[PDB]
């Protein structure tokens, strides 16, 4: 046991298990050239660099899986929510940390992954005749995430059977629980909007269904804690 | 065994047919001996699925124009293919001062002459094109649609003041070159619904691939 | 004028041929590319990524497709019982189609290399027991019973201990040409055969799930190749 | 004869393509060029020249067009009052069309860089007071009142002292593509917002003009770019 | 972002259509199967406004001749384009000994053959052309008109003693190269009245650009 | 354009002539040849058997 403390926050997470650094790159600030050359972007090191602990989601024998959209997820709660709202341009890396409190008498496996530009696609009506672009609920599901309706096709006709081709980490209950992923800023632009375009999505699906002999707490809590690595903003409003 | 056939340029090369304009002498479609084709690399069926293997791409393209009659015949008709750089307005009439504006590269060639070919550079004002855009470009549903990814517009037409003498069919081939891809993503496994978004049949979800009887019986 | 004679192929358009032609926009300076994390340079990079092998590719029902990702093991099964079995056919239809490896192969005509299936036990922690994974190279049909299966390359996997074992398929070569109905595609022929057997019965204490699942993760090894391109793709672009 | 195969694009005429062709007059020796003062080598030189920004682009009357060059300030206005306001849109229609910068942009499709508006007080000498110029980057609508406007990048300008202040617009990027009615031109989107407010009332002694004017001079900074050409020009050549 | 698209040569390049000769088999215009075109780079509408951004210019030009039938058809007719160096007299008949005089560069090409192209050097006897001349070249009004700025004259015609067999349309494209400009001047903001001087509507003076409601309301 | 005059034999196909022409499959890497015992390089080798 060893509790990391970076900010007015103090998560009592494991000493130092294995963390998957995304696409093999630590999120950093910027050389000296961007979508702003006579506009030196202030780099929030203040309260924009602490631990955020999203409202734990409950895993049932039936959860289809969940997903969050960055940077949206936090533009809500937080002083990082203060920045993302009062600023025009934005660039920031991350570091998610998904924990699972369960007993040795439970069992399951969660695939946790980061998928850049995660574009959803609802039923398209019901059978497939309605160009209805998903609600403002599926495009930016705040800090409480959103559930997958068709886990198999990740809600975008792509097979989850191949999701591991993204920065991912497994969470097999009989072997661990906490899993970590350091995401670097991935975009086709140095500085992009932090309110309309969501640089990516964090998925967390039960590949091996949760289960327990009858009599154990049936819902295992999944606690997602994240830390904004190298925030950057330009021009306030 | 040389791992060269597995590169990116060797995967995405090869001139594919992406467009087929049609200038019937008389009929419905393109009743003015001219038509506007928006560069769309999905003009090639299986291309979508492929490029969509990545999230960010960068490339140039060599377009080739094979024009003839519906029969496949060669004829002494002179054509003019014009390029509308994403940002400039397109022709609307058979002599909109659009075909006149120099900043719109045109290329005259007769059907006698071998196919006409030209190279379009990586347009986009972004670092790269991006097949996915998880947001809205800061009434209507503007989701998933990425602005700057527009490669331009080719406007085919029979040179001259009057209509053409024979019916024509211009086929447009495009081979992309010097490719760079990024962020590999899962391979589409549900039929495509619209050229727009990634929506799929919300009930007609089939398994990624064929299925069998029992897991023990091979 | 300098003397020239034209050779055949003049005025010819070869879709593959790649010489050149002038830029439509000469003075255009394509916005420079910045640095995008994780670039790919050769699909073979991908072919080495582990992806979920749908060994349990039986349930076809719409709301069950998620089960295809894992097969099960339980108390009901007795020692010796055959658990599952599939072929070493990264290309051909079957369980491999779920893997990225498989899907890419479809975009290629022939190939060869060593593979690498991994097996992850997701059962309880209190669960213990031994499963016997065995590979039977091309030819030798699926071993009659568990016993004889063991007399050949196999690995006794014990989840009581290590919760995840990896098996290496020596080599599979989809080069042995063929001509079925009319789709004369280079048929594998070299279909190895991985079978998983119950070495011991499933053992669990009072209080634990008397049934668990095993996920399978495949991917090709470093020495993998792919030759000839084939755009076979049933999922095609449709005009709205 | 030396072997040659012709590639596609043979016998083709590309208006942009620029290879060559023989001189109609071989032995002609074009009278040498002497030295002409002030040569231009890149339009961007021009884009950095300050030109009068018609912020007061309201009077359209024929014999008033000269007023469009300057906006006014006077005793009638009380502290806090909003004086004027415009956008940072060097391209698009608006007050910028009067500037050389603007007019050139029209001959281009997309661009980006830092701008530089200057404000010249032309009132009496005896005139004094404070005006508050404020820029609001893309998004944040024009500040409700003077107060809140000040909480963001602004400059309190005092003509009692310095008779001419210059404001720098950080960066404007007309690259965010769009498609209006049919003129799918890369719309700014990045419309900054400069507002000028009356920090104090206009102060003048008995004997001086109780109303003055302010001229505006814009121009792009050194780091300005322009990409893609577009000959959009409503003023065209007409045959006598 | 490379500031190269803002050079002078990248601003003034691109082959533009500056001339369109017409040889109808029978009719009014050019009833002799030939016509004289005076090199005028304002043959391209928006060109005037552009070049007129400067007071002194210097350049060469590559002319290209795309000829066909009004329909756009190709035909086995041989043509002769002749160049009349500013100073030599132009043809007046379908066989004025003008087409014969060598010092008048001619270029024969069939319509079968691809467009014909040639380069005219910077003619003017001055250091440079000059769009403005504030004076008189030492009855009639000879103001603003600058003499030596004449680039020459192209004289198109159907080769041969007899008239052509088919109707013809010769389009003349000219791209200027190697440009040098001097003394930048304000950008025209009032419609043009004559090709001659800079006169403008003396009452129909409009504002440089669109106008709004109040100066406070954006 | 660089000046050229065509000489007779242009557009001509001589069955023996052996210049070249592009590969139908550019990126194809013909499985390498291994070592096969007893290669022949000139029929005259045979004429001495």
């Amino acid at each position: 046991v060893a509790q990391l403390t970076i900010g007015n926050s103090t998560i009592t997470t494991q000493e130092a298990a294995n963390i998957i650094v995304g696409y093999g790159e630590w999120p950093s600030y910027c050389s000296d050239s961007d979508a702003t050359a006579v506009d030196k972007p202030t780099r929030p090191d203040v309260s924009v660099n602490r631990f955020y602990t999203l409202d734990t989601k409950l895993w049932e024998k039936s959860s289809k899986g969940w997903y969050w959209k960055f940077p949206d997820v936090l533009t809500e709660t937080g002083v990082f929510g203060q920045n993302a709202q009062f600023h025009y341009l934005y660039r920031s890396g991350f570091c998610i940390h998904v924990q699972c409190n369960a007993s040795k008498f439970h069992q399951g496996a969660l695939l946790v992954a980061i998928l850049p530009e995660y574009v959803i696609g609802t039923v398209a009506g019901g059978t497939g005749t309605e160009d209805s672009h998903p609600p403002y609920k599926q495009t930016q599901p705040g800090a409480d995430g959103f559930e997958l309706q068709h886990p198999y096709v990740l809600d975008a006709g792509i097979p989850i059977s191949q999701l591991t081709v993204c920065p991912h980490q497994w969470i097999n209950l009989r072997t661990n629980n906490c899993a970590t992923i350091i995401v670097p800023y991935i975009n086709a632009l140095p500085f992009d909007s932090a309110l309309n375009h969501c640089n990516f999505g964090l998925l967390v699906v039960p590949i091996s269904p949760l289960d327990y002999d009858q009599g154990a707490t049936p819902v295992i809590p999944i606690t997602i804690t994240l830390a904004p690595m190298c925030s950057e903003f330009a021009g306030l409003r | 065994h040389s791992t060269a056939e597995t590169t990116l340029d060797s995967f995405f090369s090869r001139a594919g047919l992406v467009g087929e304009i049609d200038l019937p002498l008389e009929g419905t479609t393109n009743p003015n001996g001219y038509a506007n084709w928006d560069i769309d690399i999905t003009g090639y069926a299986q291309m979508r699925r492929k490029v969509e293997l990545f999230t960010y791409m960068r490339f140039d393209a060599e377009f080739t124009f094979v024009a003839c009659t519906p029969t496949g015949g060669v004829v002494p008709q002179l054509l003019q293919y014009m390029f509308v750089p994403p940002g400039a307005p397109k022709p609307d009439s058979r002599e909109s001062l659009a075909w006149q504006t120099a900043t719109n590269p045109s290329v005259f060639v007769k059907l006698s002459d071998p196919p006409a070919q030209v190279s379009v550079p990586f347009m986009s004002p972004a670092s790269a094109y991006q097949w996915f855009y998880d947001g809205y470009p800061t009434k209507d549903l503007e989701y998933g649609a990425c602005p700057n990814n527009m490669m331009g517009t080719f406007s085919v037409r029979t040179v001259g003041t009057s209509k053409s003498k024979y019916p024509l069919v211009v086929r447009i081939y495009m081979r992309m070159k010097h490719v760079r891809a990024w962020i590999p993503r899962p391979m589409r496994n549900q039929n495509y619904l619209f050229k727009a978004n990634p929506n799929y049949a919300g009930n007609s979800i089939k398994p990624t691939g064929a299925s069998r009887t029992a897991i023990t019986t091979l | 004028g300098f003397p020239t004679e034209l050779k055949p192929g003049t005025n010819q358009f070869l879709t593959t041929d790649d010489g050149v032609s002038a830029p439509i926009l000469p003075n255009f300076y394509p916005t420079p590319c910045i640095h995008i994390p994780g670039e790919v340079r050769n699909l073979l990079e991908l072919c080495q990524v582990e992806t979920i092998l749908e060994v349990n590719n039986v349930p076809t029902n719409a709301t069950s497709l998620m089960e295809r990702l894992r097969f099960p093991v339980s108390a009901q099964a007795g020692k010796g019982e055959l658990c599952a079995v599939f072929r070493a056919d990264p290309g051909r239809s079957g369980p491999w189609q779920s893997t990225l490896l498989g899907q890419l192969c479809g975009y290629y005509t022939q190939w060869s290399g060593s593979l690498e299936v991994t097996f992850m036990f997701t059962g309880s922690f209190m669960a213990t027991g031994k499963m016997l994974i065995a590979y039977t190279p091309p030819g030798g049909p699926l071993p009659k019973d568990r016993a004889t299966a063991m007399l050949g390359t196999h690995v006794i996997w014990d989840f009581g201990l290590q919760s995840s074992v990896t098996l290496v398929i020596p080599w599979i070569s989809n080069t042995h040409y063929r001509a079925h109905a009319r789709d004369g595609v280079f048929d594998y022929y070299t279909t190895g055969l991985v079978s998983i057997w119950y070495q011991t019965n499933y053992v669990v204490p009072i209080g634990a799930p008397n049934t668990a699942y095993i996920i399978a993760l495949a991917a090709a090894q470093k020495n993998f190749t792919m030759k000839l391109c084939k755009d076979a793709s049933d999922i095609l672009q449709t005009g709205t």
